[PDB]
DNA sequence: CTCATAAATTGCAAAATG
RNA sequence: CUAAGAGUAC
DNA sequence: CATTTTGCAATTAGTACTCTTAGCTATGAG
C-alpha cells in the first residue's frame, strides 16, 4: 500500500478529500501536515497473497546446510548448483512448487509451468 | 539416550563480553531502518543486540567453543531464514555428542 | 452457572 | 422472471402436500386434486400477469363417511393461505372470526414467512375451533412419503381404550410422541391421542407400535 | 528365494519411481487437486496409496512364492494366527509408518530428522520402511517405526479407557 | 559397579527423577479455537535465574477472527485487571510517535500487510499521545487501587520495571530494551497470524528443560532458606521489641532446613508436584 | 388380590416353562431336598439335590406354582404340572 | 437424484451448483479502494473500457468519489458456474440503489467489480472524511454476509457414483449405477426442498436433523 | 554432500534398557517397547555387594 | 518441663439499547 | 489402622 | 420490534500387585 508518515511529528498520514481542486490530499491528524498523494490507492487487502512465498532470502542463504541442493538450470547464469526450498507461505492450501536461489547470482526462480 | 547429557548451567557474562568485543551492536541504539538485514542475538532468551555479519560471529563462537574457551555445554543456533542467533547456557538442556 | 452448573451471571 | 417461476413451483408443491395432508387426516379429498399438474395449477391459481393469488386458493374440506363413522365428533375443515409475506393481527383476526362464524372445528393457516408474536396469542380461539399454523417452505416436501417415515394412523377413542385395556397400560407407559413433531403437526394430533405406527421390520415383516401424544 | 526378492525389489523401485514422478508433477504444479481437497492433501493421498499398494504387491509376491510347506503360510491358511500383512512385513516390506493417519510429520523445521535435508518428501524421509523385518531396519526407519508403535500404544490406552466409559 | 548419583534418606536410596518443564524466556505462539475471540496467543514464561525466580506469564493475544475487521492486539500484563492494548504499553515505556512504535514492532516498510494488521492498535491508542497519559491509564487500570493520581505514574513504572519481563532486567533506564522485546513478541505473534510461520510445537524437545537434582534442590532450598531467614527476622524483631538478649544459636533453627530437605526427599512431594523423589529400583542393574 | 389374579380360564401367557422359571424351580426344589423335603419320585441311587430336582421335574412331580407378574401388577398362577418344559 | 435423471451427469452438476454454498471470499482475489474524483472518467486506464460502455449504455452527480475495487479469479469463475452478470445482479439486489455497481464482461482479460456509494442530497460536512471507512465497512460485509448460490450450512459438495440393486423388469436384480451427492455440513430442510433431487430418499448422518425434520420414528 | 556432523553410532539413540535388545531393528517397535519395560523386571545381579 | 492454640457437555440471567 | 504418593501386571 | 453478548468447573476402562511416608511446629505458662 506504500504508506507514509509525517515528517514533522513522526505520525501517520491519512487521506483527505479536497473541494477547491477535488483531489486526494494526505494530511496529519495531530499537526495538520498537508501534502499531495502519489497514488489514489489508499488501502489494499490480499485474499490470496503471492508475495511472501520467497521471504527470508539472504545473500548467504547457501551457507545453510539443511537447505538442499539441486543442479537445475539457472536462467541467469546457466549454472548447475543452487539451493532449493518450498513455498514459505505456510497456508494449508499452497502448492508444493519449489523455489531456487543460485549461489552465484542470487536470482530466485521457481519450478512453475503455467507462469512461464 | 546412552550418550545424552544434561547441561548444568554457566554464567553467561563471558559470552556477552565475547559478543560485545566481536562487534555486537548494542540494542539501545538499534534503529532497524538503517540496519534492516540484521541478525538478532539471543542469550538465554534475553534479546541482547544485533549483528551485521553473523557468519563470522558464528564461526568464531564455534572456534572458541571448540578450543575450550567457551564451555561446550553452551548451545548456539543460527536461524538464517529468520535471521536470528540464539545462545543457550542455562541448565536443563539435553544434548548429545557428535 | 457456577462454574460449573459464571453465576449466573459473570 | 425465474424467481417467479421457482416461487410458483414451490407454491404448487406446497398445495399438493396440503391436499395430501388433508386427505390423510380422514377427509373426503379426491385423488385428481392431489395429482394436479404444474400447468393446470398455473392456469387456475395464477393470474394472467403471472403472479399467483392466494385468496381464491384457500379451500374447504369435509370428512368422508369412514372418518364420520370412526370419529363421530369431527366436522368440516378449512385451509387458508396468506398473501402478504408478514401476517398481521388484522388478517389473523379476520381468519379466526371467519372460522368461528362458519362453524369449523379445525382451520389450517398457511403463512409465507412468519407470524407476528401479537398474532400467536390469539391463535388459540374458543373451543372446539382449533387453528394450526404451517409454513409454505416447510410444506414443499411431504415428509410422510420418506422411506424412513413409517405409516402413522390416528386411533379413535374406542381404539385407544381397547389398546390400554388389552396391554394393561397407563397413559404415561406408552411411547411418547411430542406435540411438536412434524408428523404430529401433519396429522393434527392433540395431546392424549395415540397413533399406530406400522413399520417394515427386518426380523418380522410388519411391526405395530403405538405412540401417545404429549 | 532369490528371484522373488529380486521381483520385490523391482516392485519397490517401480513404486518409488512412480512416487518420484508424482512428486515432480506436484512440484511442477501440473498436478490438479482432487475435488474436495487441497493440492497437498491429494498429493499425500496418492503417495500413501502408491506405497500401500506397493507393500501389498510385494507381500502378495512373497505369499505366492511361499511353498505349501512354509510354516507361516500354514498358520495363515489354517487361520489360527497371522494374516497376509504379517507375511508382507516379515518377508517383503514393512511398509509405510503412519501417525494420526498421515505420514511421519516434520517434527524438526520442515524435516523429520536432522539426517534429511529440508523439504524432502521422499518416501524414506517420511517413515516408509522398505526393509522387511528379516532384512532389518535402517536407523531412520527404526525410529519411524518406533513412532508408529508409540502411536499404537497410546491409541490402545486411550481406546480402552473410552470404551470402558461408553460400556458403563 | 555401583554408579552413585542418588541420595540416602533414612537408609533408603532415593533418586530424583528429571522433571520435564517448558523452558523459560522463550516466546511461543499458538493458534486458538474459532469460537474464542482470540485467534492467536503469543506468550513468554519469563523468569530470571539470578533474581527472585518468580514466574510472570506475559501473553500477547490477537482478538478478532479472520472475518472480524476490528483486530486489536491486547497484552496481559501481570497485576493488571485488563488486557491493555500494546500501543498503550509502548507509549508508557517512552515511545510516543506512531512511526517509532511501528519500527519497534515491524522491521520492514514494504511489509504493508503487517502494517495493515497493526493499524487497529494505533488507531485505538490514538486517544493517548503522551507517556505520562499512558502511564496514568495503566495506573488507573492498576489492580492495587491504593495509589494517588499523581503517583500512579510511579507505580506504573514499578509494574513496568520489576514485573514486566523480569528476565530482561530489574533496574531502570532499560525501558527501550523491554519495548524492543515487546515489539519482538508482537512481531512473532503477527508472523504466526499472517500464516508466514507455523505455530510452535509444544512437544519440541528443545523447548523443554529437565530439572535434575541440581535445580530441584536449588529451588527447594531457596524456599526453605527463605523460611529460615524470615524466622530469623521475626525472632530478631521480637527480641529487640522486648529488649531481651540476642543470641545466634537461639535464632537459627537447623531443624527447618534439615526437616524440609529430608521430607521433600523422603516423600515424592517437592514442597513445604509429587513423585519427584522415588525409591531407587534395585531389582536389576539395568533397572 | 381378586382384581389382580387373572382367572385360570383366560391366562394369556406362554404355557412353556421359561429358562428362568426352570432355573428357579430347580434351585428351590434342590434347596428343599437339601433341607430334607419329602421326595415324590423313586430314587435310582441319585444323591445330588440338583439332579433330584431334575428327576422330579422330568415327570412333573414338583408341588409348586409360578406366579408370573404382568407389568401392571396382575399375576397368573401356572402350576408346574401344567407347564411344558421344552428347552 | 430424481430417478428420471439418475445417470444425467450434467443435471447432477446442475444440482451440485444449485446446493453448493458460494461466497465472494472464495472468488475475490483482492480488494482495494481508490480516489476517483468524477464517476465519468477513471484514473485507471485498464478498466476504462468498462465505463465507456456502461456510461454509454445509461444519477451520476450524487455518488461518492471513493470507489471500491474487487479483483476476482478466473479459475473460481471456471470450476463454479458463476459469471460476472450473476454476481453483479446479486450485489445490486442485496444493496438496493444505495451502491452503484459495475463489472467487466466475462470474456474480458481481468474481472473487476467497481462500487460507488450514492451521496444523499443533504450536505454532510463530516461524512466526507470518514466516507472511506464506511466503504471499508461495506466491503467487509460484502465478503461474507451475502451468498451467490447454494443453500446455507453447505461447506462443500462431492459427487459419487454408487451402484444399487434395482429390480429389473425381466425379474432379476441389476447393479444399476447412480449419481449420489455427499455434502459436508447439514441443511436437510433447505436441501430436501431443492427441486431436481429425490425428496423421499434423502438421508443424513446427523440423526438430530432427521428427528427434527422427519420425525421421532 | 553438505553434512555438518556425524552420528558417533546410530545404536546410541537407544536407551539403557533398549541397548540390551539383540537386533532391535529386526523387531516390531511395540515389542521393543515391551522388552525395554520388561528388562527392568528382569532378574539378575543388581550389585556385587 | 509438657499441654493448648495460631475432549466435551452443560448450564443463562442479566443489562443494555435504539 | 487410615490417608497420600510412587512403581507395576493383564 | 429486534437482537445480542457474556463468562468455566465437574466428570469421565476394569481389576490386581508391591513399597514408602506420615500424621498442626513453635511458643506461652502453670
Ligand atoms: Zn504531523
Ligand atoms: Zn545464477
Amino acid at each position: 500500500t506504500t504508506f507514509r508518515f509525517c515528517r514533522d511529528c513522526n505520525n501517520m498520514l491519512y487521506p483527505r478529500e479536497d473541494k477547491e481542486n477535488n483531489r486526494l490530499l494526505f494530511e496529519c491528524r495531530t499537526c495538520s501536515y498537508v501534502e499531495e498523494a502519489g497514488s489514489p490507492l489508499v488501502y489494499r487487502h490480499e485474499l490470496i497473497t503471492n508475495i511472501g512465498e520467497t521471504a527470508g532470502v539472504v545473500q548467504d542463504i547457501g551457507s545453510d546446510p539443511t537447505l538442499p541442493r539441486s543442479d537445475r538450470e539457472c536462467p541467469k547464469c546457466h549454472s548447475r548448483e543452487n539451493v532449493f526450498f518450498q513455498s514459505q507461505q505456510r497456508r494449508k492450501d499452497t502448492s508444493m512448487v519449489l523455489f531456487f536461489v543460485c549461489l552465484s547470482c542470487s536470482h530466485i526462480f521457481t519450478s512453475d509451468q503455467k507462469n512461464k | 539416550s546412552l550418550m545424552s547429557c544434561i547441561s548444568v548451567g554457566t554464567d553467561p557474562m563471558p559470552i556477552i563480553t565475547f559478543l560485545s568485543e566481536w562487534g555486537m551492536e548494542p540494542l539501545e541504539d538499534y534503529v532497524p531502518h538503517q540496519s534492516p538485514d540484521a541478525t538478532r542475538v539471543f542469550v538465554n532468551g534475553v534479546w541482547h543486540g544485533v549483528h551485521r555479519n553473523p557468519a563470522r560471529l558464528m564461526e568464531t563462537l564455534r572456534t572458541l567453543r571448540r578450543k575450550g574457551d567457551i564451555n561446550p555445554e553452551v548451545s548456539m543456533i543460527r536461524d538464517i531464514r529468520e535471521k536470528e542467533l540464539k545462545i543457550f547456557t542455562d541448565a536443563g538442556r539435553v544434548y548429545r555428542p557428535l | 452457572t457456577x462454574p460449573g452448573v459464571t453465576x449466573p451471571g459473570v | 422472471d425465474q424467481e417467479n417461476e421457482r416461487n410458483i413451483s414451490r407454491l404448487w408443491r406446497a398445495f399438493r402436500t396440503v391436499k395430501e395432508m388433508v386427505k390423510d387426516r380422514g377427509y373426503f379429498i379426491t385423488q385428481e386434486e392431489v395429482e394436479l399438474p404444474l400447468e393446470d395449477f398455473k392456469a387456475k391459481y395464477c393470474d394472467s400477469m403471472g403472479r399467483p393469488q392466494r385468496k381464491m386458493m384457500s379451500f374447504q374440506a369435509n370428512p368422508t363417511e369412514e372418518s364420520i363413522s370412526k370419529f363421530p365428533d369431527m366436522g368440516s375443515l378449512w385451509v387458508e393461505f396468506c398473501d402478504e409475506p408478514s401476517v398481521g393481527v388484522k388478517t389473523m383476526k379476520t381468519f379466526v372470526i371467519h372460522i368461528q362464524e362458519k362453524n369449523f372445528q379445525t382451520g389450517i393457516f398457511v403463512y409465507q414467512n412468519n407470524i407476528t408474536p401479537s398474532a400467536m396469542k390469539l391463535v388459540p380461539s374458543i373451543p372446539p375451533a382449533t387453528i394450526e399454523t404451517f409454513n409454505e417452505a416447510a410444506l414443499v416436501v411431504n415428509i410422510t412419503h420418506h422411506e424412513l417415515v413409517p405409516k402413522h394412523i390416528r386411533l379413535s377413542s374406542d381404539e385407544k381404550r381397547e389398546l390400554l385395556k388389552r396391554y394393561r397400560l397407563k397413559e404415561s407407559q406408552l411411547p411418547r410422541i411430542q406435540r411438536a413433531d412434524p408428523v404430529a403437526l401433519y396429522l393434527g394430533l392433540k395431546r392424549g391421542e395415540v397413533v399406530k405406527i406400522i413399520r417394515k421390520s427386518e426380523t418380522s415383516g410388519r411391526y405395530a407400535s403405538y405412540r401417545i401424544c404429549m | 528365494d532369490g528371484p522373488t526378492m529380486r521381483e520385490i525389489t523391482e516392485t519397490i523401485a517401480e513404486a518409488k519411481k512412480k512416487v518420484l514422478d508424482v512428486t515432480k508433477e506436484a512440484q511442477a504444479n501440473l498436478l490438479t487437486a482432487k475435488h474436495g481437497m487441497t493440492l497437498r492433501e491429494s498429493f499425500e493421498d496418492n503417495v500413501v496409496r502408491f506405497l500401500n499398494e506397493a507393500r501389498d504387491k510385494a507381500g502378495r509376491l512373497a505369499e505366492v512364492n511361499l511353498k505349501d510347506l512354509n510354516n507361516v503360510k500354514q498358520m495363515v491358511m489354517a487361520g489360527s494366527k497371522g494374516s497376509f500383512i504379517n507375511i508382507a512385513q516379515m518377508s517383503a516390506c514393512v511398509g509405510q509408518q503412519s501417525v494420526e493417519g498421515k505420514r511421519i510429520a516434520f517434527g524438526f523445521v520442515d524435516r523429520t530428522l536432522p539426517h534429511f535435508s529440508k523439504d524432502d518428501y521422499s518416501p524414506e524421509s517420511k517413515g516408509f520402511v522398505e526393509n522387511s523385518y528379516l532384512r532389518g531396519l535402517t536407523p531412520q526407519e527404526f525410529f519411524f517405526h518406533a513412532m508408529g508403535g508409540r502411536e499404537g500404544l497410546i491409541d490402545t490406552a486411550v481406546k480402552t479407557a473410552e470404551t470402558g466409559y461408553i460400556q458403563r | 559397579f555401583d554408579m552413585g548419583g542418588y541420595f540416602i534418606i533414612n537408609g533408603s536410596e532415593k533418586v530424583l527423577i528429571a522433571q520435564e518443564r517448558s523452558a523459560g524466556n522463550i516466546v511461543q505462539v499458538f493458534k486458538k479455537a474459532a469460537p474464542s475471540p482470540i485467534s492467536h496467543v503469543a506468550e513468554i514464561r519469563s523468569a530470571l535465574e539470578k533474581g527472585s525466580r518468580f514466574i510472570s506469564t506475559l501473553q500477547v493475544k490477537l482478538y478478532g477472527r479472520e472475518g472480524s475487521s476490528a483486530r486489536t492486539i491486547k497484552a496481559t500484563l501481570p497485576y493488571i485487571k485488563q488486557d491493555i492494548p500494546i500501543v498503550i504499553i509502548f507509549r508508557a515505556l517512552g515511545i510516543i510517535p506512531d512511526g517509532e512504535i511501528l519500527e519497534h514492532i515491524c522491521y520492514d516498510v514494504n511489509d504493508w500487510q503487517m502494517l495493515e494488521m497493526l493499524k487497529p492498535c494505533v488507531e485505538d491508542g490514538f486517544v493517548i499521545q503522551d507517556r505520562e497519559t499512558a502511564l496514568d491509564f495503566i495506573g488507573r487500570r492498576g489492580t492495587a487501587l491504593g495509589i494517588k493520581k499523581e503517583k500512579r505514574i510511579q507505580y506504573a513504572k514499578d509494574i513496568l520495571q520489576k514485573e514486566f519481563l523480569p528476565h530482561i532486567t530489574q533496574l531502570e533506564g532499560f525501558e527501550s530494551r523491554k519495548a524492543f522485546f515487546l515489539g519482538y513478541m508482537i512481531n512473532r505473534l503477527l508472523l504466526c497470524a499472517l500464516d508466514r510461520k507455523d505455530q510452535d510445537d509444544r512437544d519440541h524437545f528443545g523447548k523443554k528443560r529437565l530439572d535434575l537434582a541440581g535445580p530441584l534442590l536449588a529451588q527447594l532450598f531457596k524456599t526453605l532458606f527463605k523460611k529460615l531467614t524470615k524466622d530469623i527476622f521475626r525472632y530478631m524483631q521480637r527480641t529487640v521489641e522486648e529488649a531481651h538478649d540476642f543470641n545466634m544459636k537461639l535464632a537459627i533453627n537447623a531443624k527447618t532446613i534439615t526437616s524440609g530437605l529430608k521430607y521433600a526427599l523422603a516423600t515424592g512431594n517437592w514442597g513445604e508436584r509429587a513423585g519427584v523423589s522415588q525409591v531407587l529400583n534395585r531389582y536389576t542393574y539395568s533397572s | 388380590l381378586k382384581e389382580k389374579a387373572i382367572p385360570k380360564d383366560q391366562r394369556a401367557t406362554t404355557p412353556y416353562m421359561t429358562k428362568y422359571e426352570r432355573a428357579r424351580i430347580l434351585g428351590t426344589r434342590a434347596l428343599q431336598i437339601s433341607m430334607n423335603a419329602p421326595v415324590f419320585v423313586d430314587l435310582e441311587g441319585e444323591t445330588d439335590p440338583l439332579r433330584i430336582a431334575m428327576k422330579e421335574l422330568a415327570e412333573k412331580k414338583i408341588p409348586l406354582v409360578i406366579r408370573r407378574y404382568l407389568p401392571d401388577g396382575s399375576f397368573e398362577d401356572w402350576s408346574v404340572e401344567e407347564l411344558i418344559v421344552d428347552l | 437424484l430424481e430417478p428420471g435423471h439418475a445417470a444425467d451427469q450434467e443435471q447432477a452438476k446442475l444440482i451440485r451448483s444449485a446446493i453448493e454454498h458460494t461466497t465472494l471470499k472464495s472468488v475475490t482475489i483482492a480488494s482495494e479502494i481508490y480516489y476517483d474524483p468524477d464517476p465519468r472518467s477513471t484514473v485507471i486506464p485498464e478498466d476504462e473500457e468498462i465505463i465507456q460502455l456502461h456510461f454509454s449504455l445509461l444519477s451520476f452527480d450524487q455518488q461518492s468519489p471513493w470507489l471500491l475495487r474487487l479483483e476476482l479469479d478466473r479459475a473460481a469463475m471456471n470450476d463454479k458456474d458463476l459469471t460476472m452478470g450473476q454476481v453483479g445482479e446479486r450485489i445490486k439486489q442485496t444493496f438496493k440503489n444505495d451502491l452503484f455497481v459495475i463489472w467487466s464482461e466475462d470474456n474480458d482479460e481481468k474481472l473487476i467489480i467497481r462500487c460507488r456509494v450514492v451521496r444523499p442530497k443533504s450536505l454532510d460536512a463530516e461524512t466526507e472524511a470518514e466516507e472511506d471507512h464506511m466503504l471499508k465497512k461495506i466491503e467487509n460485509t460484502m465478503l461474507e454476509n451475502i451468498t451467490l448460490r447454494g443453500v446455507e450450512n453447505i461447506e462443500r459438495v462431492v459427487m459419487m457414483k454408487y451402484d444399487r440393486k434395482v429390480p429389473s423388469p425381466t425379474g432379476e436384480y441389476v447393479k444399476e449405477p447412480e449419481w449420489v451427492l455427499e455434502t459436508d455440513g447439514v441443511n436437510l430442510s433447505e436441501v430436501m426442498t431443492v427441486p431436481g433431487i429425490d425428496p423421499t430418499r434423502i438421508y443424513t448422518n446427523s440423526f438430530i436433523d432427521i428427528m427434527e425434520v422427519l420425525g421421532i420414528e | 554432500t553438505t553434512f555438518t556432523h556425524c552420528e558417533i553410532h546410530p545404536s546410541m539413540i537407544l536407551g539403557v534398557a533398549a541397548s540390551i535388545i539383540p537386533f532391535p531393528d529386526h523387531n516390531q517397535s511395540p515389542r521393543n517397547t515391551y522388552q525395554s519395560a520388561m528388562g527392568k523386571q528382569a532378574m539378575g545381579v543388581f550389585l556385587t555387594n
